[PDB]
RNA sequence: GAGUACGGUAGAGGGUGGUGGAAUUUCCUGUGUAGCGGUGAAAUGCGUAGAUAUAGGAAGGAACACCAGUGGCGAAGGCGACCACCUGGACUGAUACUGACACUGAGGUGCGAAAGCGUGGGGAGCAAACAGGAUUAGAUACCCUGGUAGUCCACGCCGUAAACGAUGUCGACUAGCCGUUGGGAUCGAUCUUAGUGGCGCAGCUAACGCGAUAAGUCGACCGCCUGGGGAGUACGGCCGCAAGGUUAAAACUCAAAUGAAUUGACGGGGGCCCGCACAAGCGGUGGAGCAUGUGGUUUAAUUCGAAGCAACGCGAAGA
């Protein structure tokens, strides 16, 4: 979320050198989650359906 | 009426799913003048666009190079667009870009988020 | 079409001028099928231009055609709930059809004698752009950078 | 079979105190100005009485991102900040010990989400009721701006849930393959345990599907069902402060109600493709006058028929 400037390159380069760090922090995701309250079982209905996908390609990679 | 000068002040960005707030302070955080993407002239569906956000921060840049203001410290702060669209927009007025830093807060467990929208 | 096979016929039969932007004028301006009636009406508009203009009446032409393209045009999209429009650069070839359209419908409504003199009033006011049809070119111009905000 | 003694692991298992950071809100102060907020678009609302952004300070409440996992623990409900104290159970290794001390269980006895009730506290965010602004034919809703009980704590009550694996507890047998949690043994591999998942052979099933975590093959005990409505309702009994809970009918009425799967049709489901279907253009109808057909009215008759696209210059290529 925060990024130093050194030795005059571009003003491009630097930019996506935030960009990269921005979402490697994932910033975005946890300020959508936190727009709405999520009731437990939407919680559990969602990584329930997350780890059935999750498994599903990981028996499919063969 | 009167004047003053100051060097190497910080500029903020308040860029919201509505809108975006730019503004201009010295190192002690004390404004000098400030833009909004509603004020000029854009009202709701126009007014989430980064170009408005470019716009308002070039505005708010050439108001600020009155004072002089030779660097700029940045802040950005909420998930709308033009997030990085001032970001660009400012080095337009001829601005040195020191440090760019993004201040969105994120609670940690907090108070609990409004309901969910039903649309 | 979805197919997309639809090739185009080209049209080259320049009496004696031996250009091409000559004869696309003369379609245009060509109404239900009186190809000579448009031969002469616009070649008497011409005679008026050469006589009234010093130079050679075709770079006038060009010339003023240059004054009425519009460089960007802007196109209604709707979003799903909300009536928007869009500014987009003008196909290449679709300028030449835009800047012939515009300045034979303006010609059109001067309401003189005839529409001979007609045409060479507004080839002579689009040659630097104080007619109608550069009104509305740059009325459609402004109208860009008035949606600018979408764009992409 | 069951249990006891002895070492070692893992865990959001329970209870009582203390302590953390982030974020929201409110109040105070500083420069600075005219907008902020919100939407599909708006408006209500807040605004130079200086907001949002921003800097500094203060109080207060609640939840514990990242770890985080088909992961773990608990009889079930359920249990995620960190630390100490009190405490229950499970897993694992060898030896000794008790010598059937077991399983199930009508009655009864407890625990039991959320909402709700009583007394006393607290109250930041959220939010039934409610107020206003929208949308609409209406909108006592969906949407937006606020907002009270409640959500938080102590004690007491209430006994309910799609309280679900819609699958009672206990025990023994029956091909295999790929994960994973936490322990052992042998030489990364193999072997063996208690869980936790995905496939799958026999076998079972109306079918779906289950398949060592059986819905297969068998035993022990218990609970429950007998067409759909009426109805989990009435009356009586027993509980509760109340809300209500539990046990639990009949008259009357119908010839069905129901489960799984199949073909088609449909969808404000999805994915590809086509057509003057849109889009890009040109010229029209709807306005005026007249021709011609039809509907309606009148008449003695205005002779019959054709009626969304697929009737109306149509049978009629001649009243
Ligand atoms: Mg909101
Ligand atoms: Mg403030
Ligand atoms: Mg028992
Ligand atoms: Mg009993
Ligand atoms: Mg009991
Ligand atoms: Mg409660
Ligand atoms: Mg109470
Ligand atoms: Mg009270
Ligand atoms: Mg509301
Ligand atoms: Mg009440
Ligand atoms: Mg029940
Ligand atoms: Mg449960
Ligand atoms: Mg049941
Ligand atoms: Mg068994
Ligand atoms: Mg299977
Ligand atoms: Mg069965
Ligand atoms: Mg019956
Ligand atoms: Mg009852
Ligand atoms: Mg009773
Ligand atoms: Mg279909
Ligand atoms: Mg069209
Ligand atoms: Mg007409
Ligand atoms: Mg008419
Ligand atoms: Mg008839
Ligand atoms: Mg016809």
């Amino acid at each position: 979320p925060a990024v130093k400037v050194k030795e005059n390159e571009p003003f491009d380069v630097a930019l996506r050198r935030f960009k990269r760090s921005c979402e490697k922090a994932g910033v975005l995701a946890e300020v959508r989650s936190r727009e709405f309250y999520e009731k437990p079982t939407a919680e559990r209905k969602r990584k329930a359906a997350a780890a059935v996908k999750r498994h599903a390609k990981k028996v499919q990679r063969e | 009426k009167v004047k003053k000068t100051v060097v190497d002040g910080i500029a903020h960005i308040h860029a919201s799913f509505n809108n975006t707030i730019v503004t201009i302070t010295d190192r002690q955080g004390n404004a000098l003048s400030w833009a909004t993407s509603g004020g000029s002239g854009f009202r709701g569906s126009r007014k989430s666009t980064p170009f408005a956000a470019q716009v308002a921060a070039e505005r708010a840049g050439q108001a600020a190079l009155e004072y002089g203001l030779k660097n700029l410290d940045v802040n950005v702060k909420g998930p709308g667009p033009g997030r990085e669209s001032a970001v660009r927009a400012l080095n337009a007025c001829g601005y040195k870009i020191a440090s760019i830093t993004d201040v969105t807060p994120i609670p940690h467990n907090g108070c609990r988020p409004p309901k969910k929208r039903r649309v | 079409p979805r197919r997309r096979v639809a090739a185009k016929r080209e049209v080259l039969a320049d009496p004696k001028y031996g250009s091409q932007i000559l004869a696309k004028f003369m379609n245009h301006v060509m109404e239900s099928g009186k190809k000579a009636v448009a031969e002469r009406i616009v070649y008497g508009a011409l005679d008026k231009v050469k006589e009234r203009g010093k130079a050679d009446p075709l770079e006038t032409f060009e010339k003023a055609l240059d004054a009425i393209a519009p460089l960007v045009e802007v196109k209604s999209r709707r979003v799903g709930g909300a009536t928007y429009q869009v500014p987009v650069e003008v196909r290449p070839s679709r300028r030449n059809a835009l800047a012939m359209r515009w300045l034979v419908d303006f010609a059109r409504k001067r309401g003189e004698k005839s529409m001979a003199l007609r045409l060479a009033g507004e080839l002579l006011d689009a040659a630097e752009g104080k007619g109608a049809a550069v009104k509305k070119r740059e009325d459609v111009h402004r109208m860009a950078e008035a949606n600018k905000a979408f764009s992409h």
